[PDB]
C-alpha cells in the first residue's frame, strides 16, 4: 500500500500532479534525465573518506536477526540502519551457505572466458612494426545472431512476463534452466542482455577476426608486438552468416537460370527457412554485406552499400566524380566493342576476398595502385582485375583472340566481364605487353615482375605490392536501390552496382541446417529429398 | 518559421552585401566557381607569404636567460634539506594515530637549545615566528594536564598564531556605496630572478641512492605467457632500481603531508589542528621505520570550493645553515633550535614558513606515484620505438648491458654518460620535481622547446628542415622564463643540449 | 658531476623517447574576469574595417567585417570573402559526389529522432534563469519550468524541435516572468538568450547540436579528417597520407610535410562564414532544414560575453577592500586603475551593454571544431593538382586547429610557391597560419596532435594515465572497474605492457588500503583486519579469496577481462562459494548499476530539484521492467500505475493473502486517485 | 523511419506506395511520414478487402 499512499499525497501537490497528469508513459525515458547533479565531488577522495568512517554501509532490517552485533573479539559492527564493513567479513566468514552454486547459468558468458583462457594454448612474440588493419568485427561469444530489439523482446518475456509488449527456443530454454532459482531480476536482464545481444563494431587489428581473438586483443596486439594466442574452440556466430551466404548464392545461381530470375528469387527468399528463422525477417535485420545477399536484399527492396563489385571486388569510391561517353574499341584480334569509357579523375579503395587495394586512376589510364594480400596467385589476380578496370588500351591490344564468354544461362556478357573472365585465366600477355619502372622502396613498398617475382627497384607501370597489409577502409552508406527483372542492381544515378555474373568463388557446407521449400531448389539435397 | 526578433537577428547576420537574408540564400544557391580564389590572389599583395627560412647548425643560438636576484625555493617543504627522526617502531601502521607517533620521535632527542634565531624573513614580525615554536613545543609538552588524549592537538588562537596565519582581521568585505572616495583606493607582474646553483645540486642529490625502499607494491598473478614474462622483467627491474632512490621517498613525503593536510581540513574546518610531517619507510635491516620531517599548523579550513586556499605553517629541520645560502631561503626564517649527537654535534636548524595550499594543491601531491608510471612509459617507449626494428626485441640488451651508457652529466666541459639506473632515477626524479615544481612556466616552456627539439632532430637526422619565424619561437620560449629556479634549469639543460649536439 | 636529463637526447632520437618532454601526468593548478575583456579587445583586433552596424534588437555595435578589405601584412587577419569559402565549398563537393546531401539526410533523420535527452547530457552550462552557470540538467529544468509558467508548453512532446520551437516563440513576446517572482523585459531576455560565459546558453545548445551532427556526418566521408576518429585509427590516417605522398614513381618527387598549427585560430572564425557554408551545404534542401540549422550562427552573430565577477580594489591606508561587478563599468571614473586596466577598458566602453560586452565577429572555443575542420580540408582538398593547375601539389590531415600538410613539387624551387599559395588560401579563408608554432622538413618525420610519425609510430596524444586510484562505487565494481580501465588502455590509449602491470600494482594498492582489506597474510591489522585473518584461517585454498575478502592477486594482462569471482571462481571453497554467492543476502540491492561485470555479496552501498526523480522512482516502483528497458504505452502515468495496482491487489488478494479491508482501502484510495486527476 | 518502413511491409506495399509517391513529385527521402502513412493506408485496405 506504501506505492499507493505515495501516489496520493503525490497527487495532491498541483506542480507534482500536472506532471503525473500530462507525461505519458512513452516519454518517461525522457523525464529520469533530470537530475541535480551534484555527484563528482571526488569519489575516489569521499569513498576514502567513508571507509575511514565507522559504519558507513547500508543494509536492510533483517541483519538484526542474521548476523550479531558483537564479534568473536568484542567488535561493534551495527547501528540505529548502517552497518560496519567488517560485518560483510563476518557473513562471508560463516554465514548462509545455500545449494545457489547454481550461479554459472546466468554468468555463463564468463566462464566461457575463464574456459577459453583455461585451454588457451600460448604461442611466440614474433615482433613487428605492427600496421593496423582497419576491419568490422563483432564482440560477443554465443548470442545467437538477435539484435537489440528482438533481444530485449526475448529479455522482457522471460524475466519481466507480466508486462511484456504487444508481439524464440532461447525464450523456452532460458525460461527452463533458470525458472525458480531466479537471482536478481535487472542483474538477469543485464546480464542476458551481454549474453545474447549482437554487436559488430570497427576495430584496427592484426590477425584477429572471431569473437575469441578480439575480446583478448590486449594480450595479442600492441603497440608494435603481437602474441600468438589459440583459445580453442570457435563461437557460435562467426559461422552463422556463411550458411545464409550459401544460401543466398544458391538461391541467385537458380533463379538466374529461371525465366523470370527476380520473381524467382523472391518466392525463394520469402519460402527458405534458415535456423526456424525465415530468410527475409534475417535480411531485413542482418548487417552481413555480401554480393548475392545485396541482390536478395535489393530485390525485396531493402538498402545496401553504394559499393558496386567487379570481379568479385568491391570498390569504394574516395574522390573524384566521371562521366559516360560511350565509346568503341577494337581489340588486339580485330573485334569491335562498344564500351563505357570512364573518363575522368577517380580514387577507389577495393576489398577482396583475400587481398585490398587502393586505385587511382584518370580516363582509360591508370595512375597509381597499391596491392596486399596473402597468397601469390591472389595478389595476381587483384592486379589483374585491376588492369582490367584500368581501361587503358595497354590492355585492349593486349587482348589475344575473340571474346565469346556466355554466363551459364547462355547470355552475352558486358565488353568489361568478356575482358576479365578473358584475361582471367591466361594473363601472361598482358604482364609482359604492360611495361617496367624503377621504383624506391620505401615505406615498406616492393615492386613485381611479370614473372610475379618481388623486385626492389623494377615494378609494373604504375604498381605497388605493399607489405604489412593496405588500409582497409569499409564506410557504412545506405542508398536505395533499382532492381530489375534479371537480378541487376543499378544505383539512382545508373550506374551499375551489381550483378548475379561474380557470384561463385566456392561451394558451400552449411555448418547450420538448412532448408528449401519453394519448387525449384529440391535437388541440391539429393534426389531422396525431392520425394519427401 | 522565423518570425520576428529572430527574421531582424538573421537580416543583420549577413556580410554587408544583403538586406535579406533570402537574397543571401538565392545567391547561394545559383553560385559559378569561375576561379575567384585566383583573381583574389592576384589581387593580395606579395608580403603575406610563408618565406621558409632555412635552418643549419649555425641558426641555432643559445637560449637567453634572465639576469637579476637569485632564485629562491618556494617548493612546499624542504627536499635535501629535511632531516629525519626515525622510531624503527612497527605499530603497523595506517590506523595508527600519527599525533603520539611524532611526540615518540621527539622522545628520542635531548638537545633542545632555547631557540636563538638566525635568519629573518627580512620583512615582518620575526619573533612571532619563534613565539610560535615555543608554543608548540608547550602544547606537545601539555598534553599530561588534559587526562585524555586528544588524537590531534588543537592549537590556541594565539596572537603570534593568527599573524603566522594571516587571520588577523584585513580589510574589511564593504560595499562601493560608502566607500566611494578615499584617496588611495588603487588596485602587478613578478620581477626577473636568475638561475642560481642550489637547484643543480638539488637535482644531484634527488637522483642519489638511499638507505631504505620506500615502496610497498603489491603482487601480481603467475606469468604464464610471453608478453607478461617481458612486462615483468622490465617493471621488476625498474623497480628494483628506483625504490631505494631518494626521490621515491620525495614521493612518499609529499603524499603522506597533503593526505594529513586534507583529511584534517575537513574536521579541523574551525581550529588551529597540529599536523605532524610524518613518513614511513624500511631500513636496510628490514624493520620498518617511522621518520618526522617536521610539524605544520593549519588555520580555518572552509574549502567549500578546490581552489579555495587554506593558510599554514612549515617548521621543518634542518641541518644546513641559512648563512651559507641566504639568497635560498627568501621566504623561510630560521631557528637554530639545538644540536645533536652525531660525534661532530652539529646545529639542529628550524626552517620555518607561511604558505597557503588549495585542495587541488593538495591533492596534486596525493597522486604523485603517477611520477613512477611516467618514468616507466617514457622508458618502455624507448624500449619499444627505439627497438621496433627488430625480429626478436631488444628488451634484455636494453637492461644487464653495463656498455649501453646514456649522456646524463657534463662535469668536466665534456659528456659524462652513466649507467641505466641513473638513467632511471633520472626520469624519476625529472617527473617528481615536475610534480611538486609544478608551475605554469614549465608547462610553456615544455611546450615550446619541444618544437625546437623536433626541428633539431630533423637536422640531425639530415632531413633539410626550415623555419618560418624562428624569433618568434625565441620570444615564446623567453617569455615562460621569469622566476622559477626548475624551468631556468631545463632551460640551462636544453642550452647544453644545444651545445653538444654539433651546434 | 651535474645531472642533465635532456642530454640523453643526444644518444636516443627525439620521437623515441618524446615522452620526457611531458611534464604533468594529469592536470596541474590552473588560474578570470578581465581575461575575458582581453579576448574580445583582440577579436575586434583582427576586423577593425569600419564594418560597424548598430543591432536593432539588442543596442549593440556589431562588427561586420567578412569579405572586407584584403590583409597587406603578415599579421593575423580575420578578413575573409564570402565568394572563397563559397567556392572552396563547391570545389569539394566537386571532388567528392554528393556528400553533403548524404550528411544532410542523415541530420535530417538526427533532427527528425533526437529527444530532450540529449540536451540533458552535458557538462556546466549557462542558466539564464538564475543567470549562473549551472549542470546541464538543472539549467534545463530551470528553463522548461519558466517556459511552462509562461505560454510555452511544445517541449513536453518529447521533441528538440519542438523545444526549439518553444526558444523561437519566446523571443517574441515581450515580457517573460521569472518566479523563484519578478519580470524581465524583452531586450534584457535577448541579450541573456544570446550571451556566453567562461560556456553556451540553453537555447543554443541545440542548434549547435545539430550543426555538430552535420559537421560529423560529413568528417565521416573524409580521408582528410581526422577528428571523428581517435587513438590507433588516426595511426593509419597518418600511415596512409604519407603513402600517397611519398610512394611515387620516377623519383622526380620532392615531398616536404610542414607540421602547422594556427595561432588566434579561434578568434577568426566569423559566424556569417559558417552561416555562407551551411547554406551551401543545405543547397536545394527543404526550406525547414535550412531554417533549423541556420539558427546557431545567426545567434553566434549576434552574441553578447558575459565579463564574470568583476575586480577588487584595496585601500592601502584605510585597510578596507571593495568589490565591482561588470555591470558598474559603465558609470565609473578611469582614475581607480592602473595604466593596463585603462588601456584595456578605454577600447571596450563603446561595446558593453547590460553588463556583458558584444562580439559579433568572435566564436569561443570549442563550438564548431567539426565545422572548422570541414573548412580546412576544403584548402587541404584545393590541392590535388586539379584545382591548382601546376606542378605542385598538396594533401594533409586537418584537425580544428593542428594541422599535418605534405607538398610535392618537382623541384626545390616550386615547393615554397605551393606553400605560399596555401598560406594565402589560407588567409583568404581566415585561416592565419602561425610562423611561430610550425615547422618544415622531409617527409617522414612530423607531429599532428601529439601524434609523432617518424618511420614508426607512438600515441602520446591521450597519454593522460588512467586513474590509478579506486573508482570508489563498491568492493567488486571497483575492482572490476579498475582492471577494465587498464585493459581498454592498452588498445585504445597505447600503452606497454610494464606499464600496464605497474598500473595494476598501484591500483590493488590503493584498492587493499580504500576498503581496509589487504590480506589475511600480512602482519598489519586495521579495524577489519581481525575477521580477514579468522577468514584466511578457516579458508583451506587460500587463492579462492577474493581481494576484497583479504585475498591474494592473480590479476595478470592474460585475465583482465575476466571478473574476479569467475576467475577464482574455480580455486573457492564450496563454503566460501556458498558464503559469498547467496542472492538472498541483506546486503545489496538491484539499484544504481552500471560496462560493470559480475555482482556479489560484496556489493553494497525552479522549485525542487528531484520534482521528476520521485515520479520515475514511483512508476518504476510500479513497473520493474522501466529500469531495464525505455517504456511503452500511451496511457498516462495515473492511469496506468492505478491499473497496476489494482489488478496486483486483486491478485494478491485472490490467489494471493491480503487483508479484505487492506484490500478494499486501497481500491478506496485508487478511486481517490482517480477522481483526483479529475481537475 | 525511412529503413524502418520497408521492414514492417512487404515489399509489394513498398512498390505500391513509391510508384503512388511518384505521382506528384513526393521525394520519398524528405517526406518519409507521408510514406509511413501511404504504406499504412494499403495495408489497412489490403486487409480489409482480404477474406470476404
Amino acid at each position: 500500500m506504501e506505492r499507493i499512499k505515495e501516489l496520493r499525497n503525490l497527487m495532491s501537490q498541483s506542480r507534482t500532479r500536472e506532471i503525473l497528469t500530462k507525461t505519458t508513459v512513452d516519454h518517461m525515458a525522457i523525464i529520469k534525465k533530470y537530475t541535480s547533479g551534484r555527484q563528482e565531488k571526488n569519489p575516489s577522495l569521499r569513498m576514502k573518506w567513508m571507509m575511514a568512517m565507522k559504519y558507513p554501509i547500508t543494509a536492510d532490517k533483517r541483519i538484526t536477526e542474521m548476523v550479531p552485533e558483537r564479534n568473536e573479539q568484542g567488535q561493534t559492527l551495527w547501528s540505529k540502519v548502517m552497518v560496519s564493513p567488517l560485518a560483510v567479513t563476518w557473513w562471508n566468514r560463516n554465514g548462509p551457505m545455500t545449494s545457489t552454486v547454481h550461479y554459472p547459468k546466468v554468468y555463463k558468458t564468463y566462464f566461457e572466458k575463464v574456459e577459453r583462457l583455461k585451454h588457451g594454448t600460448f604461442g611466440p612474440v614474433h615482433f613487428r612494426n605492427q600496421v593496423k588493419i582497419r576491419r568490422r568485427v563483432d564482440i560477443n561469444p554465443g548470442h545467437a545472431d538477435l539484435s537489440a530489439k528482438e533481444a530485449q523482446d526475448v529479455i522482457m518475456e522471460v524475466v519481466f512476463p507480466n508486462e511484456v509488449g504487444a508481439r524464440l527456443t532461447i525464450t523456452k530454454e532460458k525460461k527452463e534452466e533458470l525458472q525458480d532459482c531466479k537471482i536478481s531480476p535487472l542483474m538477469v536482464a543485464y546480464m542476458l542482455e551481454r549474453e545474447l545481444v549482437r554487436k559488430t563494431r570497427f576495430l584496427p587489428v592484426a590477425g584477429g577476426t572471431s569473437s575469441v581473438y578480439i575480446e583478448v586483443l590486449h594480450l595479442t596486439q600492441g603497440t608494435c608486438w603481437e602474441q600468438m594466442y589459440t583459445p580453442g574452440g570457435e563461437v557460435r556466430n562467426d559461422d552463422v552468416d556463411q550458411s545464409l551466404i550459401i544460401a543466398a548464392r544458391n538461391i541467385v545461381r537458380r533463379a538466374a537460370v529461371s525465366a523470370d530470375p527476380l520473381a524467382s528469387l523472391l518466392e525463394m527468399c520469402h519460402s527458405t527457412q534458415i535456423g526456424g528463422t525465415r530468410m527475409v525477417d534475417i535480411l531485413r535485420q542482418n548487417p552481413t554485406e555480401e554480393q548475392a545477399v545485396d541482390i536478395c536484399k535489393a530485390a525485396m527492396g531493402l538498402r545496401i552499400s553504394s559499393s558496386f563489385s567487379f570481379g568479385g571486388f568491391t570498390f569504394k569510391r574516395t574522390s573524384g566524380s566521371s562521366i559516360k561517353r560511350e565509346e568503341e574499341l577494337l581489340t588486339g584480334n580485330l573485334q569491335t566493342l562498344k564500351i563505357r569509357v570512364h573518363d575522368g579523375y577517380e580514387e577507389f579503395t577495393m576489398v577482396g576476398k583475400r587481398a585490398t587495394a587502393i586505385l587511382r586512376k584518370a580516363t582509360r589510364r591508370l595512375v597509381q595502385l597499391i596491392v596486399s594480400g596473402r597468397d601469390e596467385q591472389s595478389v595476381a589476380e587483384a592486379i589483374i582485375v585491376a588492369m582490367v578496370f584500368s581501361q587503358e588500351d595497354c590492355m585492349i591490344k593486349a587482348v589475344r583472340g575473340d571474346l565469346n564468354f556466355v554466363n551459364r544461362a547462355n547470355q552475352r556478357l558486358n565488353p568489361m566481364h568478356q575482358l576479365l573472365r578473358h584475361f582471367q585465366k591466361d594473363a601472361k600477355v598482358l604482364f609482359q605487353n604492360w611495361g617496367i619502372e624503377h621504383i624506391d622502396n620505401v615505406m615498406g613498398m616492393i615492386g613485381v615482375l611479370p614473372d610475379m617475382t618481388p623486385s626492389t627497384e623494377m615494378s609494373m607501370r604504375g604498381i605497388r605490392v605493399s607489405k604489412m597489409g593496405v588500409d582497409e577502409y569499409s564506410s557504412t552508406e545506405r542508398v536505395v536501390v533499382s532492381i530489375d527483372r534479371f537480378l541487376r542492381v543499378r544505383d539512382q544515378r545508373g550506374n551499375v552496382l551489381l550483378s548475379p555474373e561474380e557470384v561463385s568463388e566456392t561451394q558451400g557446407t552449411e555448418k547450420l541446417t538448412i532448408t528449401y521449400s519453394s519448387s525449384m531448389m529440391w535437388e541440391i539435397n539429393g534426389p531422396e529429398s525431392v520425394l519427401v | 518559421e522565423i518570425t520576428g526578433t529572430m527574421r531582424r537577428l538573421a537580416d543583420q547576420s549577413l556580410p554587408p552585401n544583403f538586406s535579406c537574408l533570402e537574397n543571401f540564400r538565392a545567391y547561394v544557391d545559383g553560385f559559378e566557381p569561375n576561379g575567384y580564389i585566383e583573381g583574389k590572389l592576384s589581387q593580395m599583395s606579395k608580403e603575406v607569404n610563408a618565406k621558409i627560412e632555412p635552418f643549419l647548425k649555425t641558426t641555432p643560438r643559445p637560449i637567453r636567460l634572465p639576469d637579476g636576484p637569485p632564485c629562491f625555493q618556494r617548493s612546499k617543504f624542504l627536499l635535501m634539506d629535511a632531516l629525519k627522526l626515525s622510531i624503527e617502531d612497527p605499530s603497523h601502521e595506517g590506523e595508527g594515530i600519527p599525533l603520539y607517533d611524532a611526540i615518540k620521535c621527539m622522545r628520542t632527542f635531548f638537545g633542545w637549545k632555547e631557540p636563538y634565531i638566525v635568519k629573518p624573513h627580512e620583512k615582518g614580525i620575526n619573533p612571532n615566528y619563534l613565539l610560535s615554536w615555543k608554543q608548540v613545543l608547550a602544547e606537545l609538552q601539555d598534553i599530561e594536564n588534559e587526562e585524555k588524549i586528544p588524537r590531534t592537538k588543537n592549537m590556541k588562537k594565539t596572537s603570534q598564531l593568527k599573524w603566522a596565519l594571516g587571520e588577523n582581521m584585513a580589510p574589511e568585505k564593504v560595499d562601493f556605496d560608502n566607500c566611494r572616495d578615499v584617496s588611495d583606493l588603487k588596485q602587478d607582474e613578478p620581477e626577473l630572478r636568475s638561475l642560481s646553483s642550489w637547484i643543480q645540486n638539488e637535482f644531484n642529490k634527488a637522483c642519489e641512492l638511499t638507505d631504505s625502499t620506500w615502496i610497498e607494491l603489491d603482487e601480481i598473478g603467475e606469468d604464464v605467457a610471453p608478453i607478461e614474462y617481458i612486462a615483468s622483467m622490465r617493471r621488476n627491474y625498474f623497480t628494483a632500481e628506483v625504490s631505494h632512490c631518494r626521490a621515491t621517498e620525495y614521493i612518499m613525503k609529499g603524499v603522506y603531508i597533503n593526505t594529513a593536510l586534507l583529511n584534517a581540513s575537513c574536521a579541523a574546518m574551525d581550529d588551529f589542528q597540529l599536523i605532524p610531517m610524518i613518513s614511513k619507510c624500511r631500513t636496510k635491516e628490514g624493520r620498518r621505520k617511522t621518520n618526522l620531517y617536521g610539524f605544520i599548523i593549519k588555520g580555518r579550513s572552509h574549502l567549500r570550493n578546490d581552489t579555495d586556499v587554506v593558510n599554514f605553517v612549515s617548521m621543518e629541520f634542518s641541518l644546513t645553515d641559512p648563512r651559507l645560502e641566504p639568497h635560498k631561503w627568501e621566504k623561510y626564517c630560521v631557528l637554530e633550535i639545538g644540536d645533536m649527537l652525531l660525534q661532530m654535534s652539529r646545529p639542529m636548524f628550524l626552517y620555518v614558513r607561511t604558505n597557503g595550499t588549495s585542495k587541488i594543491k593538495m591533492k596534486w601531491g596525493m597522486e604523485m606515484r603517477r611520477c613512477l608510471l611516467q618514468s616507466l612509459q617514457q622508458i618502455e617507449s624507448m624500449i619499444e620505438a627505439e627497438s621496433s626494428v627488430k625480429e626478436k626485441d631488444m628488451t634484455k640488451e636494453f637492461f644487464e648491458n653495463k656498455s649501453e651508457t646514456w649522456p646524463i652529466g657534463e662535469s668536466p666541459k665534456g659528456v659524462e654518460d652513466g649507467s641505466i639506473g641513473k638513467v632511471c632515477r633520472t626520469l624519476l626524479a625529472k617527473s617528481v620535481f615536475n610534480s611538486l615544481y609544478a608551475s605554469p612556466q614549465l608547462e610553456g616552456f615544455s611546450a615550446e622547446s619541444r618544437k625546437l627539439l623536433l626541428v633539431v632532430q630533423a637536422l640531425r637526422d639530415n632531413l633539410e628542415p626550415g623555419t618560418f619565424d624562428l624569433e618568434g619561437l625565441y620570444e615564446a620560449i623567453e617569455e615562460c622564463l621569469i622566476n622559477d629556479p626548475w624551468v631556468l634549469l631545463n632551460a640551462s639543460w636544453f642550452n647544453s643540449f644545444l651545445t653538444h649536439a654539433l651546434r | 658531476m651535474d645531472v642533465n636529463p635532456t642530454l640523453l637526447f643526444l644518444k636516443v632520437p627525439a620521437q623515441n623517447a618524446i615522452s620526457t618532454t611531458f611534464p604533468y601526468t594529469g592536470d596541474p593548478p590552473y588560474s578570470g574576469t578581465g581575461y575575458t575583456m582581453d579576448t574580445v579587445n583582440r577579436t575586434h583586433q583582427y576586423s577593425e574595417k569600419g564594418k560597424w552596424t548598430t543591432n536593432t534588437e539588442t543596442g549593440a555595435p556589431q562588427l561586420n567585417p567578412i569579405d572586407g578589405p584584403l590583409p597587406e601584412d603578415n599579421e593575423p587577419s580575420g578578413y575573409a570573402q564570402t565568394d572563397c569559402v563559397l567556392e572552396a565549398m563547391a570545389f569539394l563537393e566537386e571532388s567528392h559526389p554528393g556528400i553533403f546531401e548524404n550528411s544532410c539526410l542523415e541530420t535530417m533523420e538526427v533532427v527528425q529522432q533526437t529527444r530532450v535527452d540529449r540536451l540533458t547530457q552535458g557538462r556546466q552550462t549557462y542558466d539564464w534563469t538564475l543567470n549562473r552557470n549551472q549542470p546541464a540538467a538543472t539549467a534545463l529544468a530551470n528553463t522548461i519550468e519558466v517556459f511552462r509558467s509562461n505560454g510555452l508548453t511544445a517541449n513536453e512532446s518529447g521533441r528538440l524541435i519542438d523545444f526549439l520551437k518553444d526558444v523561437m516563440e519566446s523571443m517574441d513576446k515581450e515580457e517573460m516572468e521569472i518566479t523563484t517572482k519578478q519580470r524581465v523585459n524583452k531586450r534584457s531576455y535577448l541579450i541573456r538568450a544570446l550571451t556566453l560565459n567562461t560556456t553556451p546558453g540553453m537555447q543554443i545548445r541545440g542548434f549547435v547540436y545539430f550543426v555538430e551532427t552535420l559537421a560529423r556526418s560529413i568528417c565521416e566521408k573524409l580521408e582528410q579528417s581526422g577528428l571523428p576518429v581517435g587513438g590507433n585509427e588516426k595511426k593509419a590516417k597518418l600511415a596512409n597520407v604519407v603513402r600517397k605522398m611519398m610512394t611515387n614513381s620516377q623519383d622526380t618527387e620532392l615531398s616536404f610535410t610542414i607540421t602547422g598549427d594556427n595561432t588566434k585560430w579561434n578568434e577568426n572564425q566569423n559566424p556569417r562564414m559558417f552561416l555562407a557554408m551551411i547554406t551551401y551545404i543545405t543547397k536545394n534542401q527543404p526550406e525547414w532544414f535550412r531554417n533549423v540549422l541556420s539558427i546557431a550562427p545567426i545567434m553566434f552573430s549576434n552574441k553578447m560575453a558575459r565579463l564574470g565577477k568583476g575586480y577588487m580594489f584595496e585601500s592601502k591606508s584605510m585597510k578596507l577592500r571593495t568589490q565591482i561587478p561588470a555591470e558598474m563599468l559603465a558609470s565609473i571614473d578611469l582614475k581607480y586603475f592602473n595604466e593596463s586596466t585603462r588601456k584595456k577598458i578605454e577600447k571596450i566602453r563603446p561595446l558593453l551593454i547590460d553588463g556583458t560586452a558584444s562580439l559579433s565577429p568572435g566564436m569561443m572555443m570549442g563550438m564548431f571544431n567539426m565545422l572548422s575542420t570541414v573548412l580546412g580540408v576544403s584548402i587541404l582538398n584545393l590541392g590535388q593538382k586539379r584545382y591548382t593547375k601546376t606542378t605542385y601539389w598538396w594533401d594533409g590531415l586537418q584537425s580544428s586547429d593542428d594541422f599535418a600538410l605534405i607538398v610535392n613539387a618537382p623541384n626545390h624551387e616550386g615547393i615554397q610557391a605551393g606553400v605560399d599559395r596555401f598560406y594565402r588560401t589560407c588567409k583568404l579563408v581566415g585561416i592565419n597560419m602561425s610562423k611561430k608554432k610550425s615547422y618544415i622538413n622531409r617527409t617522414g618525420t612530423f607531429e599532428f596532435t601529439s601524434f609523432f610519425y617518424r618511420y614508426g609510430f607512438v600515441a602520446n596524444f591521450s597519454m593522460e594515465l588512467p586513474s590509478f586510484g579506486v573508482s570508489g562505487i563498491n568492493e567488486s565494481a571497483d575492482m572490476s572497474i579498475g582492471v577494465t580501465v587498464i585493459k581498454n588502455n592498452m588498445i585504445n590509449n597505447d600503452l606497454g605492457p610494464a606499464t600496464a602491470q605497474m598500473a595494476l600494482q598501484l591500483f590493488i594498492k590503493d584498492y587493499r588500503y580504500t576498503y581496509r582489506c589487504h590480506r589475511g597474510d600480512t602482519q598489519i591489522q586495521t579495524r577489519r583486519s581481525f575477521e580477514l585473518k579468522k577468514l584466511w584461517e578457516q579458508t583451506r585454498s587460500k587463492a579462492g579469496l577474493l581481494v576484497s575478502d583479504g585475498g591474494p592477486n592473480l590479476y595478470n594482462i592474460r585475465n583482465l577481462h575476466i571478473p574476479e569471482v569467475c576467475l577464482k571462481w574455480e580455486l573457492m571453497d564450496e563454503d566460501y562459494q556458498g558464503r559469498l554467492c547467496n542472492p538472498l543476502n541483506p546486503f545489496v540491492s538491484h539499484k544504481e548499476i552500471e560496462m560493470e561485470y559480475d555482482a556479489v555479496a560484496t556489493t553494497h552501498s525552479l522549485e525542487d530539484e528531484q520534482m521528476y526523480q520521485k515520479c520515475c522512482n514511483l512508476f518504476e516502483k510500479f513497473f520493474p521492467s522501466s529500469s531495464y528497458r525505455r517504456p511503452v504505452g500511451i496511457s498516462s502515468m495515473v492511469e496506468a500505475m492505478v491499473s497496476r495496482a489494482r489488478i496486483d491487489a486483486r491478485i494478491d488478494f485472490e490467489s494471493g493473502r491480503i487483508k479484505k479491508e487492506e484490500f478494499a482501502e486501497i481500491m478506496k484510495i485508487c478511486s481517490t486517485i482517480e477522481e483526483l486527476r479529475r481537475q | 523511419m525511412e529503413d524502418f518502413v520497408r521492414q514492417c511491409f512487404n515489399p509489394m506495399i513498398v512498390e505500391l506506395a513509391e510508384k503512388a509517391m511518384k505521382e506528384y513529385g513526393e521525394d520519398l527521402k524528405i517526406e518519409t511520414n507521408k510514406f509511413a502513412a501511404i504504406c499504412t493506408h494499403l495495408e489497412v485496405c489490403f486487409m480489409y478487402s482480404d477474406f470476404h
